This record gives structure tokens, C-alpha cells and sequence, in this order.
DNA sequence: ATCTTTCCTATTGCTTTAAAGGCAGAGGACTGTATTGATCAGTCCAAACTTCTTTCTGCATGTACATGGAAAACTGGCCAAGGCAAACACGTCCGGAATGATGGTATTTAAGAACAAACATTCCCTGGTATCAGCAAGTACAGTGCCCTGCTGACAGA
DNA sequence: TCTGTCAGCAGGGCACTGTACTTGCTGATACCAGGGAATGTTTGTTCTTAAATACCATCATTCCGGACGTGTTTGCCTTGGCCAGTTTTCCATGTACATGCAGAAAGAAGTTTGGACTGATCAATACAGTCCTCTGCCTTTAAAGCAATAGGAAAGAT
């Protein structure tokens, strides 16, 4: 029988995992990509300065990660473990957003 | 009560290169919120002019519209075989907005997604949806446009999805119902109790909250056929 | 030249990834499309201010500091690019 | 004939740059004038509060048995005291990652 | 030549040196100290210029930055900052 | 017997009311008595204009109608209706207070 | 002359007139302690930066534009009181 | 010959007072210098903003049969819209009220 | 005698009359209008100096102003307002 | 490699309203780190002086310290009626803190509640509270102090109430445990296998986190005796 | 209690990033003059505080009980964990070109000063909107009565 | 002697009636917004000066595109565990509705406090020119940290 953790064993260890650390979460080639065509719509042939994308993914994972604690708080209230949409969608109306 | 919009040139003809002059008269003053309006045949009536005096976006400014109070005007410079079409105007100065009774002329990315035509008997009811995409969903009303060949163009009404605040016609009030999804960013028309009049095409327009700002942006259209 | 699809390069795994960091240890299957879009919503705002920046300054390459004040801006203050 | 210069910032004893300040309020637009003991003051203000997060960083980086200090450490000086994480509230520090906080719920039974 | 670029390197290091001589600090860490300075300058400098705004007042006196340090800065970070501005401006007087 | 209109009528009875009205709820002199007694921490023989403590109450009320109206969503995301204290709490604390 | 327990005066009808602008149906019996802390502490917040600028002006009276700046300083602009 | 006077609202078309806004620019410690036409610029956006909102509010109060604007007037027509509702989105209307608003899920059945 | 106190009181009266010529309005009304008006020139004054500033710019131009409205006024607002300035600013330097 | 503070006179006498002297030498460099006590009998320590030279609150311009690095020292002006009392010296410069040896000197609203003496068998355990008002509750750590005729005043540990962090003596290493309880705005200190040497008054006292600051307010004292 | 997997700890190499040293220019300091914003003492009246008195209206307390919240149980399905193959992200390297920065000219435009007057603020008055009170009119809530459908005891068939 | 079916009874659901609340109209009145009048101070006009900015050319720095190779990460599929959702029950705890008490509100007067205007004046800051030295950019060295390998210990699952 091979060996198997239990389902929420691996989840908490990349949990402390994730938490211990500091590097972007995000893949940077694919987040390039997606800030060169959001970008595409206000003005056509804009260039980026390296620093630019790199400030820009920082504030966004930032922003995700806090709205995902935003989320698990509100999960949790509902006497639950899973973060479901509507989880989100209180988190963003609470915070105005 | 409703402001009658009346446009004298009913028809006329003109060759390229030279001006015309389209003027539409209020009876009442409705202080500068009227638009203009092209509709080639069997297309969405597209916009040229706003506040009556405001160029559209992407409209060339071969056109040019004058006027406030109740007498406004219509001017195009460098006719064009592509100017072969109807024009409207229409007023949003009060509560039941009021189209013109048109005129033809002849020479010798948002995006409103609306539904195929439809056949239905009378008596039943049809719910016909406006799929909106490229923009802010909430911030914009969505009008809703009667057109057949006999009364032309005429305003049913509209719903705020920011707030689900709807306005109707007193002429369809009941026979018209507006509903709208914000998960799916659709709006649904129903139509209840369908009469032989009731057949004509259905446009979905896009329309700002701002009071100057008017219908945009429009669906193709969804055509409709009592037996 | 054109980029057509690229809110699918926000992967399941990098979404779980910033879910963990957050502490959750569950995750509906549902997160992922509210997860882009509203990561979508947010990049939309922040490029738009900081191509309004970029713009009135008569630029055609954007900027750290564009990034900087359009977060800025927002009330998203970001430290580490101002210089 | 002019005395030896001395820098101001030796004068108020500090060692944050008073003229800089002087004339950063100068060229700011913040007021028409500006007073001589405004950049002391706001001097000293900005060396203490430098100090503070710079020892509590240089805390955390020892209890790291690091020797310098990176972006990781002034995110846990300033997130692990209230009064500094109330002032820095709305402020992403770069590569500063989170505190490792769970909720006590989603540990195992 | 090329155009200088001014920061608070150095006296953040002169301040790190003072009170860790041993550790060192990394080029991140210290554009983020840069960035923090300038933040909180900023956001003393007008807090100080509304409070002279208000009172019709044309300078900005050690009286401004005082109210503008009690007004933003939380608990006792605010009376150690004011504790340091009063020893600085005092022996600043007396030259 | 005599009529009693059943747990909950009279509950939207006065929301609709109070959401229909704009008048200040709390009483005015003993919120002026709040507010003298707490700036009396900061500083003794304090003096208010009326418009002062207007103002305070008007804002302190639009605050507390906003707050339970965060609580109000809360407790409906736990599928409850009654407003409970963690309900507060939490809206607060996704608020950042 | 001293004010010791003036709290209280936020009345239990008060609270319920207050959450029932708010929307609320039903509310629990300890919601009452709890909107009374929460008030006192926006009140403490707020009362502290509006005496900080009564101060600063070296006056004793706690004018109305005081008040407005201190909400303001706070996020919370008040229109209709000399803004 | 010396010209008559004439106001620069009247040159622009404007009801708002383009020399008091260009004053307040000039007093408010904006910048050094304060071109020609950013009060007449400023100005023209005040008074289109003044009327957006006059104009809703006014239809507020024809919607409740009333002759005059009072602040719920102005509450209905800031809150009944996206665009004025988030440029207003921290601001407190005294004597304004709330929109009447009851979750679905609390009337009865 | 007493400081006279200045107002957009007269002004937004003018506009009221000119979008509802029978409409009446009260004067907490006129006390929220004119917060709005101070408000609303405070916020975009304080971003056309911010924008100034980020360019090394002495001079608030309409530029500033223009650039200033774009990132404040949410949608269609900024529009309609971006298109008034421009009218009145090529009306004013027509004349 | 703990900080040995010494006190240079153990005890002195003088006359009413001339100056007296005390000294503290500390074993390693502290930066100024240093705060001054004092405690009449029976009675919990007040704060004189903070960060080596700075006076607190309520305290008469009468006392003055000087010194930095380590050579520290306390200087009464004008000696009150009252100024007989006993004089500690704490450094709080590195992580375990350390008092003076104390200077027994004679001559010819935050609010920290605790409970009361406690009488306690050997080997069991006792959870003493300190319930604290008059302050934002999360933003100072409880700093807890033992104090005993022979040893004198020994730092135990402090709990943070933001975090729910701590930091124990190793004296006390096992031997102590703090908690908080937010909801009631009380601190906790538990011991554990009690034994003659428990016997002491403890002290809870409030502390910022901010490095300068030191212990503040204190507590009344909880007497512990151990049969 | 035992087996498996993960994390943590300790060497050793090498890598790269921090720290030291040097030069120039631009920006900070020193001295004196002008002047301008701000301090200090008087005075007045606008407004804040204090007290009294009705006058209720709203708050507080108490009683009956309806119903919403919480616990228990139970199951379906939705998500975690692991395996394997392929995608494509990361690194890196070079070519080309688009763009930003610098310098000199010249060119438009804004600051500053002085005077006239015209626009804005404060006072005064009045009349039209809005508030209050009484009486119908409509709406909706709650309970009762009449009609209807499924389950169980006794009858009829087998 | 055994089993299925029908009338009586229990439980639901729709319609009618009593009743409380909110709205709508009419009339009276009271009080707040709007129009007319005098002052002061702030805006407009004219001219000069200078300084901020447009434009044009050039250099060089940096960004975009493409190309290849390695190997870590992502996608898809399978298995099964445990968690979200549903149903049931009970009870305690909020809601609704008396009745009585008292203090909040409003009008009035009296007292008092202090915010702001006025005048004199005086201490501090801007401006200017000069000198010099502190800080930023360039260059070179070495020590903290990352990576690879191996071993130990803690923890999960059985």
C-alpha cells in the first residue's frame, strides 16, 4: 500500500510553507503577458520597464493574499473550511470594493 | 402630456459633394438633450450626434448638429454613398423619451449581443435576452427600443443594473417587463400577451446614467412575429 | 504582437499558491474564474492610472514610478521601486 | 572673515540631513515660509522613527542568525508591533511575504 | 554627465551603524527604508501645511510639525518622535 | 383576545420607517454629555459649539448605520437573521479596524 | 461638573432605531455592549484630533471645523458643516 | 482708450467665478506659477458637476412632489447612481438618510 | 466690523436656476453644495500639484487640470467634464 | 552572559533638602538603555526615570539621571519627606532584563488590578491575574516581576496581547506561562510546580513596545507564600 | 509502538552583493540687510454655559410566547493527494530600433505693480412652501371558517 | 379463517372578515428662502520683465523580438476521505405589547467666557553673494549567503 497523508496534511505544510517565504507566487513570464494586454486597451505600443511589471505583480500578490485572509475569515465565520465564491464576494463588499 | 418630436423633411434627394440640412422641432423645450441617429436598412441605428451638438465617437466631423431650446438641426458637408440612410432624432429631456418620425435620405470594444429572430403565437409570452460585454455593466442603462413601419421608433424603457431602478413607458407599462443578471451581465425584455401589433424588431441600447449622455451603443436587434 | 487570452496564465497551482500564503487550506473549485476575475478587475485600475501618469508625461515607456503613484493613488502605497 | 562651516545636523546633533530637509519643505509647496526649527524638528522626527524600525529589524535578522538585513525582517519589525503595523496599515512592502499565522480551526483534531 | 539621484542611503546607514554596528543591510532594504522616509516626510510636510492653511498662518513653524507628528503617529511612537524633535530643536537653539 | 401582530412585522415595519426618515435617532443631550465626557481625558474646561456636536453626531450615527449594515450581511452570510456580536467583529475587522 | 457614566445614555431603543436604519430584523441581546464600545472608541478617535487642532489654534472652544477636519483627516468627510 | 471691464466667467461662458478659483489656486500653495486657462478649466468642471447634481436632485424632488432641494434630495440622487456614488463613497451627507434597502431574505415566506 | 465670509452660494444658486428654473433649494442643501465644491477643488488642485510635481513643472497648466479630472471622475463623469473644460478654455481663449 | 547591574551604594543617609547619588554599573553596554525605580516598603515600584536621562510622568524635576554606555547614575536635588524609599536600576537592552541590586536610601487613569495574597500547598500550581483598564489593552506588553528578600527584583517574562507573543527568563523557563484574554482585558500568570523558593511578591507591569520605553505602571502585587 | 516522509541542521565551495576608497560639483553654510509675518495688550459682543419649569414623550420594566439558533445525524459529492507526460517558463545571448536625455535657440506666457470699479457679502423684509391636525381611503396582517386529501378502524369478499 | 376496500377522522390549504397602520386630501399657520439695498475688497486692464517651455538636432541607453536548451511546473486522470448541505428536534431568547416614571426638550432669562478685531512692535525669515566640503557616481576588494551533500530528529499514518 503506498504511503498517503490524509487530505489538510500536505495543505497545512505548504500553508507554513508559503508563509515562511517571500518569492512571487505568480509565474513572471505569463504575468507579463496579461499586464502587456491589459495595457494594450488604454494605448497601443506602450512599453514596460522590467521594474514596472516587477512593482506591479508585487502589489497584486499582495492585494491577493490579502483578500484571500479576507476570504478564509469569512469562511470560517460561516462555520466552514472551504472558501466558496460568495466568500470573495462578502470580503470585497465589506471592504468597499 | 408626451413631447411630440416632429422633423419636417420627411424625404429628400441630393447628389455628392453638396449640404444638407435636417431640422427637428420640440414641443417643448428640452434644453439641448436631443441626439441624432443613422440606420441603414435592416442594421442598428448607430449614433452621431449627442447633446445636440456633440460629435460621437468615431463619427467624422462631416456632421455637424446645431440648435437648443426646440428647434434643432442636422447638417451633413461631404455627402457620401455610405450616407444613404434614415435618421432620427431623438429627445431625453423628460421621462417618456420621444423619437423623431425619421427621414430618408438617398444619393444618387462594447458590444450589445442580442437574440435571433423569433416566431410566436398570440396570446403567449417571449423573454428575449441583451448580453452586454466590454464595459462596466453596472455604471450603464440598458434602453429598450420598439421599431415597426408604421410608428417608427419608440422608447419602452429601461433598467439600472446598479441598482435593478426601471422606468417604463405608460404606453407598455404591463405589456413590458425588464429583468437583469449581474453573474451573467444580461438583461432580459418580456413581452406579455402578444398581439398582432406587438410584431416589430427590438433593439437593446446602451445608455449612461449621466444626463447628457444617450444611447450608444445598440444591439443588432431581435425580430419578432406574431401569427 | 497581439496577446489575445492571457488571464488563463494566472494557473490553478499559482492561485492555490497565493490561497496558501493566505492561510486557507480548502478551496472550491469555483475560486479560481472569481480569483481572475477579480485580479482582472484590479489590474485594469492600476494600468489605467498608470498609463494616465505615463501619458501626461508626454512618455511612451511605463515607468516604475508611474506603477508607484497610480497604487499610490489608490491607497495602495508600495515600498522597494521609489527611486 | 567667515568662520569654519559647521553642518546643521551637527548642531541639532543629528544625523539625518537638516539642510536636505530645509530645502525639500522649501521646494515642497507646503507653505510660503518656512521656520529654522521646522527641518530640525522634522530631522529628528524622521532619524527616530528610522532608528526604531532599523532595530527592530536588526532584531529579527539576529534571531535569524542572518547579518543582514532584508525586506523579510522590516516586514516582521513593522507587523509584530501594533503601533508600527497602525501606522504602515496601508503600505506593501516589497518581498516582505506574511506573517505565518493559521487560524486554530484548520489545524488537525 | 549624468543627472544625480539624491536619497537618505547614507544616514540610514549612519543610523543602522548607531545602533547595530555588526549587521549590515541589503540594497532592497534599504530603498524601502528611502521609501519610508519620503512617505512619512510627505505625510508630516502636509499635515503641517493643512494646519498652517487652517489657521492662516504663511510658515511652517516647529509648532506645525509637532501637531502634525501628535496627529499621525499612534500611542507613544508619537511622544518619543515629539520627545526627539523638543531635544533637537533645544540644543539646535543653543548652537 | 386582543391583536399582536407576530415576532418580525413590526421589526420591517420600522425598518421601512427609519430608512424612510433622515432625523437623528439617539437623543441629543446625553450624546452631548458623551462627547464632553470624553474630551475631558484631553482636556479640561473644553467649551463646544452646537454645530460641534452636531456634527459628531451626525457622524458617529452614519458610522453605526454603516457598521450594521456590514453586521446585517454578515450574519445573513452565517444563514442567520438575528445580528450577533462576532458579526460585528468580523465586519470590522475585514473593514481594518 | 464631572461626567463619570454618560455612556449608557445610548439607550437600548436608540441602538435598535440605529440597526433598524441599518436593516436589521432580529438583534441579539449582547449587541448592545458591543455598539456601545465601538461607538466609544470612534468617538475617543475622533474627539482626540479634533481637540489636537482646537489646541494647536490656542483656543478652548471646539469649533464645528475642528470636527470636519478631524473627520476628514480620518476618511470620513462630512459635507454640510462649513467643509 | 482704457476697455471695459469684463469678467473672465462671462468670456468663458461660465456661471462659476474663474478670477476666485484662480485665486484660490495662487493662495492654496499649489504650485509656483498657475496658467491661464486652468482656473477656466477648473471652473468649467465645478459648475459641470454643480449641475449634474443639482439636476438629479431636483428630479429627486419632483419624484416626491416637493418644490425644494433638501439634502435627502441630494442623498437619493448621489446614492441612485454608480459614477456620483463612488466619487462620494467616503463622504457623509448630514440629514441625508440611506437608500431604503431590506434584504430579500429577511421579508416574510 | 466682522471678516466676511466667501461662499459658492450665489453660483451654484445661478446653475440650479439654469437646470431647474422653479426649483427651490434649502440652505443645509446650499451648505452640503458648497462642502462638495471645496471638496471637489481640493481634490483636484492637490492632484494637478502632484502631477506638477512628479514632472518637474513650476506651472499648473489646463493640462494638469485635464489630467487631474481624468484619474479622479470615475467613467462617463470624466468624460463630460474633460469635454466642458475644453469648451470653456476654447471659449475663453477665442475671446 | 546575563547583564550584572551593580549598584554602588548599597545604602546611604542625608538630611533634608541636600543632593544625594546613586550609581549603577553595568557589566556590558546597554545604550542607555536604563530606567530608575522607586519603591517604598509595601508598596509597588514607581518609574522615576526612563531611557537613562528622561523623567516620567508625574515625577518632579528634583530627580535627574545621567550616563550612557555603562556607568549610569541617579541624582535627588532637594530630598523630600518622602523620598526615603529603596532605589533599583533596570536595563532593558538585551533580552533578559536585569535590576539593580537596590540602594536602601533614608533621611532624618491606567490602572493595573491584581488579586489578592494567596496561599498556596507545595506542588501545585496557582494562576494569578492582572486585570488592566485605562488603556488600549493590546498595545503594551505585561511584563511580569518577581521580588523577594534575598534575590531581590528579578524579571520573569512578558506577554504581548497584539500577538500573543512572550519571552521568559531562563530562570523561569517552564516554571512560568502567560496568557491573555483579550475579551476581559486580563493577563494571566500561571506557575507550576510550586516549592519553598515560589514564595514572592509578583508584580505585573505595563510596557510599550516601543524600545525606549520601559515599565510604567505596576501592579499592586500579588503575594505568593508556599507552606 | 513502528515505518515513512518531511523539515531542520551542519560542512564546504563559489558566487555575488555589500563595503571601502577617490573625485568633483552643486548645494549647504556664513554674513548682512529688508521687511514682513507674527506676538502682546485692550475691548466688545456673539455665543456658550447655567438654572428653572412645564410637558409631556420616550425610556424602563414586566409578561406572554413564537420562532430562530444550535446540536445531532446522515449521506452524496466535491475536493485533496498522488502519478505520469508534456508544456513551457527560466536563463542567456544577440540584433535592431524605439525612446529618453542633453544642449542651444527662440518663443510664448506668467509674475509683478497701480488704479478703477464692479462684483460679492451682510442687513432688511415678505410671502410662499412646508409643517401640523383632522378625517376618509387604501393596504396589508392575523385569525377563523369552509372545502379538500391522505391515513386508519371496521366491514365485505374470498 | 385471512386480506382488500370504504367512511370517519387528522392534517392542509384557500377565502372571508376584523383590525391596525400608513397614506392622501383639505384647511390653517408659521417660519425659512428669495428679492431689494449699501459697502469694501477683489477682480480686470495695461505694461514690463524674465523665465518656463516648445522645437530641433544628436547620442546612447534600454526595451522588444527571436532563438535555443534544460528541467521544473502544470494538466489530466484516478481514488477515496471528510465536509457541506439537508432534515429534525428542542428550548431559550428576542419580539410584541401593556403601564408608569422621569428626564429630554424647549422657551426664557441671567451670567460669563472667549474669539476676533485693532494697534503697536519686534523677532524671524527671505534674498543676495561668496566659499567650501559633502554626497553621488565609478571603481575595486572580500565576506555573507546560496547551493549541494549528507545526517538527525520531529511528525504523520498505521
Amino acid at each position: 500500500k503506498p504511503h498517503r497523508y490524509r487530505p489538510g496534511t500536505v495543505a497545512l505544510r505548504e500553508i507554513r510553507r508559503y508563509q515562511k517565504s517571500t518569492e512571487l507566487l505568480i509565474r513572471k513570464l505569463p504575468f507579463q503577458r496579461l499586464v502587456r494586454e491589459i495595457a494594450q486597451d488604454f494605448k497601443t505600443d506602450l512599453r514596460f520597464q522590467s521594474s514596472a511589471v516587477m512593482a506591479l505583480q508585487e502589489a497584486c500578490e499582495a492585494y491577493l493574499v490579502g483578500l484571500f485572509e479576507d476570504t478564509n475569515l469569512c469562511a470560517i465565520h460561516a462555520k466552514r473550511v472551504t472558501i466558496m465564491p460568495k466568500d470573495i464576494q462578502l470580503a470585497r463588499r465589506i471592504r468597499g470594493e | 402630456m408626451d413631447i411630440k418630436m416632429t422633423q419636417s423633411p420627411s424625404s429628400m434627394h441630393a447628389s455628392l459633394g453638396e449640404r444638407v440640412t435636417i431640422t427637428c422641432k420640440a414641443s417643448q423645450d428640452i434644453r439641448s438633450y436631443l441626439s441624432w441617429y443613422q440606420q441603414k436598412p435592416w442594421k442598428s441605428p448607430k449614433t452621431l450626434i449627442y447633446y445636440a451638438t456633440s460629435l460621437a465617437d468615431g463619427v467624422p466631423s462631416r456632421f455637424s448638429g446645431s440648435g437648443s431650446g426646440q428647434d434643432f438641426s442636422l447638417t451633413i458637408n461631404n455627402l457620401e454613398s455610405d450616407d444613404t440612410a434614415t435618421y432620427y432624432c431623438l429627445q431625453h429631456g423628460e421621462s417618456p423619451y420621444t423619437f423623431g418620425s425619421g427621414t430618408k435620405l438617398e444619393i444618387k470594444e462594447v458590444q450589445l449581443q442580442q437574440s435571433g429572430p423569433e416566431l410566436v403565437e398570440p396570446g403567449t409570452s417571449v423573454k428575449m435576452p441583451c448580453k452586454a460585454s466590454g464595459y462596466t455593466f453596472t455604471s450603464y442603462t440598458i434602453q429598450w427600443v420598439k421599431q415597426t413601419p408604421r410608428q417608427g421608433l419608440e422608447w419602452i424603457g429601461y433598467i439600472y443594473p446598479y441598482n435593478a431602478g426601471t422606468k417604463y413607458n405608460e404606453k407598455f407599462k404591463g405589456k413590458a417587463t425588464l429583468t437583469s443578471d449581474k453573474s451573467s451581465s444580461t438583461v432580459y425584455m418580456e413581452l406579455s400577451s402578444l398581439t398582432s401589433e406587438d410584431s416589430a424588431v427590438y433593439y437593446c441600447a446602451r445608455k449612461s446614467s449621466r444626463l447628457r449622455s444617450t444611447l450608444d451603443y445598440w444591439g443588432q436587434g431581435t425580430s419578432v412575429t406574431v401569427s | 504582437k497581439v496577446l489575445r487570452d492571457n488571464i488563463q496564465g494566472i494557473t490553478k497551482p499559482a492561485i492555490r499558491r497565493l490561497a496558501r500564503r493566505g492561510g486557507v487550506k480548502r478551496i472550491s473549485g469555483l475560486i479560481y474564474e472569481e480569483t481572475r476575475g477579480v485580479l482582472k478587475v484590479f489590474l485594469e485600475n492600476v494600468i489605467r492610472d498608470a498609463v494616465t501618469y505615463t501619458e501626461h508625461a508626454k512618455r511612451k515607456t511605463v515607468t516604475a514610478m508611474d506603477v508607484v503613484y497610480a497604487l499610490k493613488r489608490q491607497g495602495r502605497t508600495l515600498y522597494g521601486f521609489g527611486g | 572673515a567667515r568662520a569654519k562651516a559647521k553642518t546643521r545636523s551637527s548642531r541639532a546633533g543629528l544625523q539625518f540631513p537638516v539642510g536636505r530637509v530645509h530645502r525639500l519643505l522649501r521646494k515642497g509647496n507646503y507653505s510660503e515660509r518656512v521656520g529654522a526649527g521646522a527641518p530640525v524638528y522634522l530631522a529628528a522626527v524622521l532619524e527616530y522613527l528610522t532608528a526604531e524600525i532599523l532595530e527592530l529589524a536588526g532584531n529579527a535578522a539576529r534571531d535569524n542568525k542572518k547579518t543582514r538585513i532584508i525586506p523579510r525582517h522590516l516586514q516582521l519589525a513593522i507587523r509584530n508591533d501594533e503601533e508600527l503595523n497602525k501606522l504602515l496599515g496601508r503600505v506593501t512592502i516589497a518581498q516582505g511575504g506574511v506573517l505565518p499565522n493559521i487560524q486554530a480551526v484548520l489545524l488537525p483534531k | 554627465k549624468r543627472s544625480r539621484k539624491e536619497s537618505y542611503s547614507i544616514y540610514v546607514y549612519k543610523v543602522l551603524k548607531q545602533v547595530h554596528p555588526d549587521t549590515g543591510i541589503s540594497s532592497k532594504a534599504m530603498g524601502i527604508m528611502n521609501s519610508f522616509v519620503n512617505d512619512i516626510f510627505e505625510r508630516i510636510a502636509g499635515e503641517a501645511s493643512r494646519l498652517a492653511h487652517y489657521n492662516k498662518r504663511s510658515t511652517i513653524t516647529s509648532r506645525e510639525i509637532q501637531t502634525a507628528v501628535r496627529l499621525l503617529l499612534p500611542g507613544e511612537l508619537a511622544k518619543h518622535a515629539v520627545s526627539e524633535g523638543t531635544k533637537a530643536v533645544t540644543k539646535y537653539t543653543s548652537a
